[PDB]
């Protein structure tokens, strides 16, 4: 399995973690989470390994072994662990999870306890990549964009649209733009701005996106940074030109008939090839693989016992 | 102390025309005067042990009509002592003014006064009983004697010693031994051996008692021995008689009243008016006779249905229950006297007949009392079951559609919980209630009237519920009158914001409004008839705060309610004041945000939105029927 | 067998009130005599001797024969009955058949068809013109289930006033702003509403101006518009114009 330059990693609500050699049209291996609902899946971009996350639990496994068991485990955040990433060199894991205490965890050595803690009044609702690996992007049930230095609590806590929990955010791969997403159905994009003093990032507003009727869920760039996608409870992924963050093309499962609205609440997007492909956590039983800019459906994968909760992906080193 | 005392006595110079204008206004008016009655009794119980406060009070106490104090009999039997010296000493006498003129009102409260665990109350009780005995022609002796039969039968010894036995296994286990076997099981059998082995039919009560006895011997051996063989003997014997009892608690139903107690049934045509139903402005309706058999309701608490013949030919029906003292409920029903009186002042409120349905509450112990059996009423829960069962719709389909979409429901993310809730809701009709109300009613012309009274009585308790903080609104805690269509309410165990506090499924709701109710209202939805009825009630409340805040502050601060509040929630006086502070946020529109004053329409609109969040709704427990 | 239905099939030549009332009673007598219940077959004697209690037994007698009709006999009788309403609005039989339909609606026979579509509009119109405004309201609620239109609202709102419920009419207008959006039809009807509330431009304002009593502007309006217009428009506004002149003390103008 793990050797394929394009790997699809997924779960249904059944929470079993399903891994496809992407070209195959089959779930080439499966890791049997039936304890806790999946809340994030996080394959390393180096194609070697995965952190698999759900209610109360994260576990660390390789991609090349068949149906593996936990090589490292992470526990004590006895809540929904809605987002997971890494100190990007693979040294540590990062977790956004709905205890009052988000965490950094060991991937240099065997340890169940966190390497360090971030503490907040309101529990933690999302995370994203930050290029220095001296801060992390964090978002939460106070709605606060806690870009957070990893030791000092030098932090941003910004709120563009009032009060509500920020459902997701993402950084530009070249870290010039940052997009922040909310339950009110919207996204707001702010210019990444830099400080060497203290240890903390700055933001300046760029674009206002009342993207959907229904609640805005996740956003991601194409690997070339040329496009930013945004996707929702609303059954469609809208693709923005990174230049001005406005519509190029849209890939939609908005239902053929309102007799079955929520064909899926598509839980966000990822990319493959040199921005040839876009993929969605489509919230149908299908994990859905499509073409960017053309906007067209190429392969779709139905292996989940219940409909798709999460999409994780590799087309990288 | 001198700085605050100089302030308090310059304040007392203000208290003097305060108290004087209160007493002379309390002479000039009736009903509304209760705000003033409370406030003077409050400043007395607050600061009356100074002789300079005693000066302002006592001349007015001794120059105001007796009928004033008939408003506060329960509020004044609450702290019947009020222990501080000249305060309690003069209140003892003042209660014996009612205990001269009007014993038929006082005598149930004087029965309550008998059996305090702490000394203080019992002593004021014995004084005031025997002060009243001569002033009241020894009526006291008849009435206490009769009530003593009722108190003993009330949580009929059998169900108690059964429940104590079932509890005792679920106490001694592990290593906390005393709590089960020692404390419950010998005192249990002693309280069979005197009590229902005499003042109930000895032998048949002893039909359980005689096997409970052989387990009790082994328990008594273990209590003192600590020999772990005596323990396992005691428990296995108890398991055997427990297993006999386990088959019979399910199938006792109606009970011969002298076999319930041989002195019960047998009293007749008394020196007593009917249980706190009567008042001295009317000619007496007297306890004449009793139903021959009393009836366990088929429920987890096992209350007894009863009825009493009054000497006027009426029957008065009551439900006899106990696991808490009903005074807390009484004071909630007492506040509804005031709110009804407010709606009776304003011409449009008056013309639109708006009121709350209060019902009779008669407390008789720390656990128990008589509750008025309302006629013509069915729970909102039972009706949905009847409709679905009669149509042969699958009763609880909606939880099943949730599990079949995802069995993972309870640990899905926020937006997935919402998505699946929305899906199961959107796949199901939400108006069974609208249909059964129409089907049940005779004809359209009656039905339209009923829909109107339903709508308005729902709107009224939308506002007082939200003001109070009230929760636990699953549809087995709602009741509906089948003639008028008026709604009715039946539990208040947690009145204040603390329903929102509950940890697993917090009742994240200001008051219950829901798709089956809204769809049973008019096709227009709630704008118009409902929304405007909400405005008018909130305007009347926005206005008459001095009345409502006095009753709230008096009740909520109360040093004895503070122990009910330590059972409800949680000196506590601070949390009580915080609740009054939050009520004063609801006064203005500062409830939505602490900086803001909002108009009634804006306040209500934000309140409606708080009562319709899908997120809040699928954070009620599924047994709360948030699908309905 | 069928003499019952034949006694309704005289509906081809019932003309007068008494023809249809005689038809209803003699029909009832045949429903009773050939009913499914032995009891009713004796009650037929009393029904002949004394019609007022036949009015009652009819509802049961109806079920007792109507269960014994297959789709042809149903369609046959349905036609003679929908023809009783269709022929004329006669209040007696109209109200009686409305109660009979409502009786079927509570029954588990279901509602009877009357010119398809459960008779909803025919029943509605009939009820309304019989002053039975609550039954009419019930059918208008029922149409609103089978999808809204602006004509439904402009019907419904008068029924709420014919039943004295101003707040319910307020609810329909509030609905009509949020469900229907700022629908430009109803957004025009803010000046079709009876209250001032912020020749249809001239008289279709003066109605409102003399209701309010903006007496100065109303005097200018009445003076201007009356001196301008020359048709029944002068006659219909002359109330407001004499009233304005009166309000202003203009006894000369007033005549």
């Amino acid at each position: 399995v793990g050797s394929d330059p394009v790997i699809l990693a997924t779960a249904g609500y059944d929470h079993t973690v399903r891994f496809w050699q992407a070209h195959s049209g089959i779930c080439t291996r499966t890791v049997q989470h039936q304890d806790s609902q999946v809340n994030a899946l996080e394959v390393t971009p180096d194609r070697s390994m995965i952190a698999a996350a759900g209610y109360q639990h994260i576990r660390m496994y390789d991609l090349n072994s068949n149906n593996p068991n936990p090589i490292i485990s992470y526990d004590g955040v006895n809540k929904n662990i809605a987002s997971v990433g890494f100190h990007e060199d693979g040294r540590w894991m990062y977790t956004g999870g709905e205890d009052c205490t988000a965490r950094i965890w060991d991937l240099r050595s065997r340890n169940l306890q966190c390497q360090r803690i971030f503490q907040v009044n309101a529990p933690i609702n999302c995370v994203c990549l930050h290029p220095n690996q001296a801060e992390l992007i964090v978002g939460d049930q106070s709605g606060a964009i806690h870009i957070w230095d990893l030791k000092t609590d030098h932090n941003e806590q910004l709120i563009p649209e009032p009060e509500v929990s920020i459902t997701s955010a993402h950084i530009d791969p070249d870290a010039s733009y940052m997009a922040a997403v909310n339950s009110t159905g919207n996204c707001y994009v702010w210019n990444l701005t830099g400080g060497i003093g203290d240890e903390v990032t700055q933001l300046i507003p760029k674009t206002k996106i009342p993207a959907h009727t229904r609640y805005a869920l996740q956003c991601r760039f194409s690997p070339d940074s040329t496009l930013l996608a945004t996707c929702s409870a609303d059954q469609t992924c809208k693709i923005w030109r990174t230049s001005n963050f406005s519509l190029m093309t849209e890939l939609s499962i908005k239902s053929g008939n309102p007799g079955e609205s929520s064909r899926g609440w598509m839980w966000g997007c990822a990319f493959s090839g040199d921005s040839q492909y876009i993929v969605t956590a489509s919230s149908d039983n299908l994990a859905r693989l499509w073409c960017v800019e053309t906007g067209e459906i190429k392969r779709e994968y139905g292996g989940h016992q219940k409909a798709v909760v999460c999409l994780a992906f590799n087309d990288s080193v | 102390k001198k700085v605050t005392e100089d302030l308090s006595k310059t304040l007392l110079m203000y208290t003097v025309p305060a108290v004087q204008g209160f007493f002379r206004s309390i002479s000039l008016s009736r009903g509304n005067n209760l705000q003033d009655t409370l406030r003077v009794l409050t400043l007395w119980f607050d600061y009356g042990h100074w002789p300079d406060v005693n000066e302002a009070l006592v001349e007015g106490v001794k120059a105001i009509q007796i009928d004033t104090w008939l408003q506060v009999i329960p509020q004044l039997i609450a702290r019947i002592d009020t222990p501080r010296p000249l305060v309690g000493r003069l209140i003892h006498q003042l209660l014996t003014d009612i205990g001269r003129y009007h014993p038929q009102a006082l005598i149930y409260p004087l029965t309550v006064a008998s059996k305090s665990t702490t000394t203080a109350r019992h002593n004021a009780a014995n004084k005031i009983l025997k002060n009243m005995c001569e002033h009241s022609n020894t009526l006291v002796q008849q009435a206490m004697m009769v009530s003593e039969e009722l108190i003993r039968v009330a949580i009929l010894w059998h169900e108690m010693w059964h429940e104590g036995l079932e509890e005792a296994s679920r106490l001694y286990f592990g290593e906390r031994n005393v709590k089960g076997m020692f404390e419950v099981l010998e005192p249990l059998h002693a309280m069979m051996e005197r009590g229902p082995q005499t003042l109930k039919e000895t032998s048949f009560n002893q039909a359980y008692g005689r096997d409970l006895m052989e387990a009790q011997e082994w328990c008594r051996k273990y209590m003192k021995s600590g020999n772990v063989k005596d323990l396992t003997q005691a428990w296995d014997l108890y398991y055997h008689v427990f297993r006999r009892i386990s088959k019979q608690l399910p199938q006792l139903t109606s009970l011969e009243l002298q076999y319930v107690s041989p002195k019960l049934l047998m009293c007749r045509d008394l020196e007593l008016a009917v249980p706190g139903t009567y008042d001295p402005n009317q000619p007496i309706i007297r306890i004449q006779s009793i139903a021959p058999s009393l009836q366990v309701i088929t429920s987890k608490q096992r209350p007894r249905k009863l009825t009493l013949m009054g000497s006027n030919g009426h029957e008065f029906v009551f439900l006899l229950k106990g696991h808490e003292d009903l005074r807390q409920d009484e004071r909630v029903m007492q506040l509804f006297g005031l709110v009804n009186t407010l709606l009776a002042n304003d011409p449009t409120s008056l013309r639109k007949n708006l009121s709350i349905q209060r019902y009779a509450v008669i407390p008789l112990s720390t656990n128990s009392g008589l509750i008025g059996w309302v006629p013509h009423c069915d729970t909102l829960h039972a009706l949905i079951r009847d409709y679905r069962e009669k149509k042969k719709i699958l009763l609880n389909i909606e939880h099943r559609i949730m599990l079949r979409m995802a069995p993972d429901y309870d640990h899905l993310t926020l937006m997935q919980k919402v998505e699946v809730f929305e899906h199961a809701v959107n796949n199901t009709a939400g108006d069974d209630l609208a249909k059964l109300l129409w089907l049940k009613s005779p004809s359209s012309e009656v039905w339209f009237d009923r829909r109107t009274n339903y709508t308005r009585s729902l709107a009224v308790m939308s506002m007082v519920g939200y003001i109070l903080g009230l929760g636990d609104r699953h549809p087995s805690n709602l009741m509906l009158d089948r003639l008028s269509g008026k709604i009715l309410h039946i539990d208040f165990g947690d009145c204040f914001e603390v329903a929102m506090t509950r940890e697993k499924f917090p009742e994240k709701i200001p008051f219950r409004l829901t798709r089956m109710l809204t769809n049973a209202m008019e096709v227009t939805g709630l704008d118009g008839n409902y929304r405007i009825t909400c405005h008018t009630v909130m305007e009347v409340l926005r206005e008459h705060k001095d009345s409502v805040m006095a009753v709230l502050e008096a009740f909520v601060y109360d040093p004895l309610l503070n122990w009910r509040l330590m059972d409800t929630n949680t000196a506590l006086n601070k949390k009580a004041i915080q609740i009054i502070n939050r009520v004063r946020d609801k006064l203005t529109g500062r409830d939505f945000s602490h900086d803001d004053t909002l108009d009634v329409p804006t306040q209500v609109e934000l309140l409606i939105k708080q009562a319709t969040s899908h997120e809040n709704l699928c954070q009620c427990y599924i047994g709360w029927c948030p699908f309905w | 067998s069928t003499i019952n239905l034949q006694k309704a099939w005289g509906a081809a030549r019932r003309v007068s009130k008494d023809d249809w009332l005689e038809w209803l009673r003699r029909l009832s007598l045949e429903l009773l005599k050939d009913s499914s219940s032995p009891s009713l077959r004796s009650c037929w004697a009393l029904a002949q001797a004394y019609n007022p209690m036949a009015r009652d037994l009819f509802n049961a007698a109806f079920v007792s024969c109507w269960s014994e009709l297959n789709e042809d006999q149903q369609d046959e009788l349905i036609r003679s009955i929908e023809l009783a309403l269709t022929s004329q609005d006669i209040a007696e039989v109209t109200q009686t058949l409305l109660n009979l339909a409502e009786f079927m609606e509570h029954s588990d026979k279901g509602p009877l068809p009357l010119r398809d579509d459960n008779g909803i509009v025919l029943l509605g119109e009939r009820a309304a013109k019989c002053r039975a405004y609550a039954k009419a309201l019930h059918y208008k609620e029922l149409e609103f289930q089978k999808g809204p239109t602006p004509a439904i609202l402009e019907s419904l709102i008068s029924i709420n006033n014919k039943l004295q419920q101003p707040e319910a009419a307020a609810g329909v207008l509030e609905y009509a702003m949020k469900h229907f959006g700022e629908l430009e039809i109803q957004a025009t009807w803010y000046e079709k509403l009876h209250e001032w509330e912020d020749p249809e431009l001239m008289l279709g304002r003066m109605r409102c101006l003399e209701a309010l009593g903006e007496w100065g502007q109303l005097h200018q309006q009445c003076c201007e518009k009356w001196t301008l217009v020359n048709d029944e428009t002068q006659a219909k506004m002359a109330r407001m114009a004499a009233a304005a002149a009166w309000g202003l003390g203009q006894w000369d103008s007033m005549e």
